[PDB]
């Protein structure tokens, strides 16, 4: 329940999950998988 | 695609092939390695439940830090509102580079004598926040503090300490800790370089309602970040902060200690 | 009204309190949220990216130079290229990394991590090395006999110019302390071993060719790491 | 594969030993949405003209070299009609293609870092000049690389996105860029949103004898423009 | 009609005729202009979401202002209820003709020496109601305080401030900002004009339960609009204020600084 | 009766705050509201002069 | 909910809405249209 | 099997038998005895209510005890937090080998003179958690107080006591009030023997905000256990305690008290 | 009803009942009965 | 807000109370329990010995 008016005023989030990193370890044009060279 | 824990671990077995080849890697591409442990070694099954709730922003974020420290002089004081004087709390914000959040302050405040010795008297204080293009007051009885359209808050040095919330009042659509450019046209001036108007905001101006005898406020002010979001990761600081208003540094030869030999650990 | 009771802890100031509060601008409407590339929810996504080691961190060795290891043409057999404590939060050649900086504002750690090294001789420069990781019991091993019995790779210098060795999570508990300091806790009851690199055949090299080349070295996390309670980074 | 071809406008560009492609923060260039636009006159989007490759001046990998940098837009705001489109506008949007060259034989080694960084100042001196601070299509020197010029370790730069130019495995690296700010658009004279660094790791060595010359060559496209605000030609 | 946002933007393209002509205007006619920006020039899609709130009459009017602030003389004093001795809150008001709303008042006062130094002393203060055709007490003991009829607010110098709302109070339909007459019949006299004798609603008195030594109170008034309702907006005020019950002034050649010539901006 | 714990903020006055409150006159009926012309409800109305 | 009798008693209004200006922004008597020229 | 009361009592008769014999046992086996109350008299029926209640864990543990009281010098003072200084408290911990449970602690804290008089005077106090590999501050005015990231509490001698929960915080699966080994690899040293520094979790420190004139800080904490968990009963403690951190005795020849002779009651 | 996000702020447990003692009084491997002897 | 009225025995720090507290660390996780012999839950388990 919220008591005031404006959302500023309500207390911290509690949705702390993580996510998938690929993004910023992997950002790259063509697949590389595992068990194969990446270079070919 | 999200989780609420760490990654299992299944078993594995030997190989002996020419097919599979995950240890061999490739730095120059600009990818971090995928090998897996199981790839690399003989593994056992682990049910692994650890969570990851205390690295998430709003559990690195969420509590509070100091942002001013200051006395009155006259009766009075004011404070330019920007969290560069204390390193703490400056030095995790610099870890992103934009930023949307909102603001909880608390303020605690105590008289002193003038040998900055505490004193045990009880006494009436004014804050109060005066955007940019309104009038400041000039001293502790100016006509500014009543205070009808600016907001104020009003409080005793013995009750519990004052608190307020804030929401995110840029013009912007996030705040922004690096910023690669100048204030204004026509002004490359050096002094000009790497400051955005856009996150100065005002002051906060503190007075005692009535004249103490000899003594002086003390006061301090502490904000906390709530419901925080977050865009493109820096590097973290690694030399010793200067100036308030700016990221200058002077450079030295090493960062860790250093040993005897790269063969001895 | 209705009867109440006010217990301790009653106008105390937490700093890692949690509570609704009055907003000093109620009727406040905040600019739109645009589309912003690179968004981040967990520092556990940021850590996961590999960074370089300080590893050479001696006394005569500035700048640049100090993220170099050496290799060069031996005369004699099995002689040893490197040392480290894999410790992440511990002083020395890890404290200046990404993962180390991050590991400074915890106390306490658990998981995997992947070490990867890339060699930057000539196309014609050949030779092959073995890095091992050995777990706690004593002092770090004195020859390519002693470190072999643990957990080890043998790298080929070829036309993919970089190899990974995992260091496996192998730990009494299920957690470890981030400091090894001694003085006061006795925490030197977390120290985690140690990883070391020995020459397998020989740098070999043809004639007018430079006798000596670099290998640098990459640390990260693995999809098993993680944290718990924070504290102010000493640096 | 280590074979790529790309096409831009009238541009094309090619090589033999490259290292895959990288696309920062798993996103490519794209348009402003209606429901993210601000400004309320019709954008210009000029296609062909603008968007196209464009080479700048090169650099020699002397003994002494310790790096170089470029700033985006800054670089290319006085070449072809991409510098014109940003003179006569008060505002600019757009992301870019980046191609590093630089080539040696079999009987050379080095190691360079190829690094695009957003939001870069420059702050190891109380006062930065015009000149360190926007040094045109020429590019500027690095006088402080191990602190990375910002009071920052060079060996984190990792975070950022980069390839390495290794002289055993490949003679060139490939970055593609979207648009990154707080706001939907900005001024092109007052504010660079990127900049292109190039640091040697591992310097430059050789079998005696061999060629000593050697140049490192940036080559760079415009991609999915617009502009805002029309108005007589302006510079800093 | 009613709208909780601002008015969106369509696309337009070029036009080249005689039949439409939304550039030329007429303003003898008394109305404002109606082009709008897409006739002007050609203009891009934009979904504009920012809100109208801040400029509501409850926006604008819901917050504190100061009213009154005196001193104790001989353990009391009064204050005639009337909006105008400070003038931020006034010039406000007048930007109305006519207005209805409630209104919420706090108190906070505070024990002085004879050289207006602050006390650290805790003491019981009484206000008192009195509408007009009530009698009001002559001193600190007189015996009109026991207060059985006009209502009372008792309260310390060591609680929190003292709080109260009151309703539309006046005769008429609703509170005036101008009034354009005299105050009664037969009485043309320049001092009985423009004041509204049914804004009037009587004074406030303020004492010390018990004689002080030596010291005196200082007591601050704060009030708040509640539930606004506003007819006919004024033009505002742009000269000095001069008197407490009356809207005399100066004049002046000017409103805004001058230039050098009209040419340059 | 019921436990509590109470906060920092108490007592504070803020001149922005929004709370309900004890009123003078309890039992006051107020006078009927007339038909007035030009009534406002936004100053964005007044602006757009 | 309400906690006091009378409405005095009661918090601020929530209901911040604008309205069509034309009541002072074009109170005339004939409609002139934005295409049409306004005397004729 | 769980039980709310204790067993109740059935009726019995005589018995004249070879066939069962409850009264013979033999001890060597390492059992405890089997023979029931109506196996060896005649009963009778008795329905029994007593509840088990006041001796579960929570009913022994679940209540306040002191740990920690000391004084500032120099306006600050550090306490390692470990519960072995009052003797109450520990002897109750040890008769457990292994317990998980959350703690809540309160802290009294009042202004004494140099003579250790008590004072009236109410003074602002902070509390700073600093867990191992975080630096301590150095005196009453150190950088290390802006607690950015660290956990305070502030708070003031007239208010009530402070009072916060923590939650089960090791890096094993259970706290040890036992522990036969040794600290760490290739140090048998005698000093290095029965400690677990698994359990200790770092210091608290404390300063006055400001400086007082002569007075001082006392402070007192007392610690309470809740949800309480324990594994493998052990022997009660039977002679005192000599240190804070070793479990070191003096041996003598008896624990109760002497009498005349055997056969004298 | 609890108020605050971690179990750590709850109050004290209500479960306070005793069981068997068997792990504690007759931890042997063989069964030996109320009315038999023990040893034979 | 709500009127209210407190009453005596406000303030007192009892040491046998039962009363719910802010955690000084909210978001904090602890490790698994483990399966470990001889759990004891009354100590009229251990008095029958
Ligand atoms: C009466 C209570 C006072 C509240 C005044 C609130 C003013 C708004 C403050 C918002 C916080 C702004 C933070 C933005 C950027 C940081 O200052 C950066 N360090 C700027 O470089
Ligand atoms: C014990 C608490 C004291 C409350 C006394 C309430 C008296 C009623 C006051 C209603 C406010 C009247 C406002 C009306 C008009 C303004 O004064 C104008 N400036 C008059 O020119
Ligand atoms: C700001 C409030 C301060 C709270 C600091 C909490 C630190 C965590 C304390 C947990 C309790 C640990 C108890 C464990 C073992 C005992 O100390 C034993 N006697 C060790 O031999
Ligand atoms: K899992
Ligand atoms: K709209
Ligand atoms: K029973």
């Amino acid at each position: 329940i919220n008591y005031y008016e404006n959302a500023a005023s309500n207390s911290l989030n509690k949705q702390d999950f993580t996510q998938d990193p690929d993004k910023f370890t992997r950002p790259v044009a063509d697949i590389m998988k595992e068990a194969a060279v990446p270079l070919k | 695609t999200i989780k609420n824990t760490v990654e299992n671990t299944v078993e594995s077995t030997h190989s002996i092939s020419t097919e599979a080849t995950p240890a061999l890697q490739a730095a120059e591409t600009g990818a971090t390695s995928n090998a897996s442990d199981e790839s690399m070694i003989e593994t056992r099954n682990v049910v692994n439940t650890h969570g990851v709730a205390e690295t998430s922003l709003e559990g690195f974020y969420g509590r509070a830090g100091l942002v001013a420290m200051f006395t009155t002089e006259g009766g009075i004081r004011s404070w330019y509102i920007n969290f560069g004087k204390y390193v703490q709390l400056r030095a995790k914000l610099e870890l992103l580079t934009y930023a949307r959040f909102d603001v909880e302050f608390t303020i605690v405040a105590q008289v002193v004598d003038e040998q900055a010795k505490v004193k045990d008297f009880n006494v009436d204080y004014q804050v109060m926040y005066v955007p940019p293009g309104a009038s400041a007051p000039d001293g502790q009885d100016s006509f500014q503090w009543q205070s009808s359209c600016n907001p104020s808050v009003i409080s005793n040095t013995g009750l519990p300490p004052a608190r307020v919330s804030v929401p995110f009042m840029s013009s912007a659509n996030a705040y922004s800790f690096s910023y690669d450019g100048y204030i204004q046209f026509g002004d490359t001036s050096s002094s000009s370089y790497g400051i955005l108007p856009i996150h100065y905001l005002g002051q906060l101006v503190v007075r005692t309602c009535e004249d103490l005898d000899s003594a002086r406020l003390r006061v301090r002010i502490y904000a906390k970040p709530k419901h925080m979001r977050g865009w493109i990761p820096r590097s973290p600081r690694m030399r010793p902060y200067v100036s308030r208003f700016t990221g200058i540094y002077t450079d030295a030869p090493s960062f860790c200690v250093n040993r005897e030999s790269i063969t001895t650990a | 009204g209705c009867p109440t009771l006010y217990t301790p802890g009653s106008g105390q100031f937490l700093t890692t309190d949690d509570f609704q509060t009055p907003c000093m601008l109620p009727k406040f409407q905040p600019t739109p949220v645009i589309d912003i590339p690179g968004e981040v929810k967990n520092f556990l996504e940021v850590i996961q990216v590999e960074s370089l080691v300080e590893i050479n961190n001696v006394s005569g060795v500035e700048g640049v130079a100090r993220y170099r290891i050496p290799l060069n043409v031996q005369d004699a057999m099995d002689g040893q290229i490197m040392a480290v404590r894999v410790d992440p939060g511990a002083d020395g050649p890890m404290q200046s990394t990404l993962l180390g900086v991050f590991t400074r504002y915890y106390t306490q750690w658990s998981g995997s991590l992947d070490f990867t090294f890339m060699f930057c001789g000539t196309f014609m420069t050949t030779g092959k090395v073995i890095i091992a990781y050995t777990p706690p019991g004593g002092d770090q091993p004195g020859s390519r006999q002693q470190a072999m019995l643990g957990t080890h790779v043998v790298w080929d210098f070829g036309l993919q110019s970089s190899i990974t060795l995992v260091v496996p999570w192998i730990s009494s508990g299920h957690f470890r302390g981030t400091s090894l300091d001694n003085t006061i806790y006795k925490y030197r009851y977390y120290e985690a071993g140690y990883i070391t690199m020995w020459y397998q055949t020989n740098m070999v090299v043809p004639p007018n060719f430079p006798t000596e080349a670099s290998i640098l070295m990459f640390v990260a996390a693995q999809p098993n790491f993680s944290l718990r309670i924070l504290k102010d980074r000493p640096d | 594969d280590r074979v790529a071809q790309l096409t831009l406008g009238n541009s094309t560009i090619t090589t033999q030993e490259a290292a895959n492609i990288v696309v920062a923060y798993g996103r490519w260039p794209s348009g402003l949405r209606d429901t993210d636009a601000t400004a309320v006159d019709k954008p210009t989007q000029p296609g062909v003209s603008a968007e196209r490759f464009y080479t700048l001046p090169s650099v020699q990998w002397t003994t002494s070299f310790t790096g170089h940098y470029w700033k985006l837009p800054d670089a290319l705001s006085d070449l072809g009609l991409f510098g014109q489109n940003l003179q006569f506008h008060y505002l600019y949007r757009g992301g870019w293609a980046i191609h590093v060259q630089c080539n040696a034989t079999k009987f050379h080694q080095g190691t360079l870092l190829v690094v695009a960084v957003p939001e870069h100042k420059i702050q190891a001196q109380s006062n930065p000049s015009f000149g360190r601070t926007n040094p045109g299509e020429a590019g500027a020197a690095c006088q402080f690389p191990f602190t990375f010029e910002d009071g920052t370790a060079l060996g984190n730069a990792l975070i950022y996105p980069h390839q390495w130019i290794n002289l055993r495995t490949n003679n060139s690296a490939t970055l593609v860029l979207p648009y990154v700010n707080a706001i939907p658009m900005d001024s092109g004279i007052k504010h660079n949103n990127w900049t292109l660094l190039v640091i040697p790791i591992v310097p430059l060595e050789y079998a005696v004898g061999a060629t000593t010359f050697v140049p490192i060559t940036v080559t760079i496209a415009p991609m999915c423009t617009e502009y805002n605000g029309l108005r007589a030609a302006v510079t800093q």
